[PDB]
């Protein structure tokens, strides 16, 4: 995941 | 991002939604920094949304990345005369663990939503659906079978209104799946  | 730039957005892309990926290469006076400022600005904008920090789209991510963006103008008239971007929606295959309700741990790698934006000022005048459903026709998947990144309200309420989509099992990997993902469920 990138948003985190 | 104000949908408009200082260059003519129509003669960069003439196409209604045009599909990009790491090479960013211009349809056919530095075209190609036109295309990268326009993904810059447009992922600044989706962060901003997204009550995110920092962007997860930008130019240079998009180049260090297998990841593929489609970007749908404005087909409407500007009183600037250079066109204007509406928004975008950017995805990309990922290795992932996910859980079933059978207590199985399931080696997927389905094709991700990664970032879904569509400028404030015209969300809730159907763009977000028309950018989905070429997205879905070009990559040839069905709704039911992507994940999706940590996925805001508003897109799980525009999944549900559009296509019925239900989440299925919580993950512990900070992306969300929909019923009919596994063999043994069915799309709704
Ligand atoms: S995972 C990140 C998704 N992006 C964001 O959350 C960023 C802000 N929102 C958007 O960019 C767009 O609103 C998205 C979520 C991409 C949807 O695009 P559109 O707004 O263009 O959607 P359509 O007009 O095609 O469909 C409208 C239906 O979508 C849901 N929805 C939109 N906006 C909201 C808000 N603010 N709150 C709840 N749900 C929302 C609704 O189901 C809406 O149907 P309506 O008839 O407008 O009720």
């Amino acid at each position: 995941s990138d948003k985190t | 991002f104000t949908m408009e730039f200082p260059f003519d957005v129509d003669a960069l892309f003439p196409e209604r939604i045009t599909v990009l990926d790491q090479h960013l290469r211009p349809p056919a006076v530095d075209l190609q920094q036109q295309i990268m400022t326009i993904i810059d600005e447009l992922g600044k904008a989706s962060a901003k949304a997204q009550n995110l920090s920092a962007p997860i789209t930008s130019a240079s991510r998009m180049q260090s990345n297998r990841h593929v963006v489609y970007i749908l103008k404005d087909s409407s008239a500007r009183p600037a005369g250079k066109g204007a971007i509406i928004g975008f929606i950017k995805v990309g295959y990922k290795k992932l663990f996910v859980l079933d309700d059978r207590e199985a741990h399931n080696e997927v790698e389905p094709l991700c939503i990664l970032d879904f934006y569509i400028h404030e000022s015209v969300q809730r005048h159907g763009h977000g659906r028309e950018l989905f459903q070429y997205m879905l026709q070009k990559e040839r998947v069905e709704p039911h079978q992507l994940a999706i990144d940590r996925p805001s309200q508003k897109l799980l309420k525009f999944l549900n209104k559009h296509y019925n989509l239900e989440t299925t099992v919580p993950q512990v990997n900070n992306f969300v799946i929909f019923e009919g993902f596994f063999a043994h469920q069915h799309p709704p």
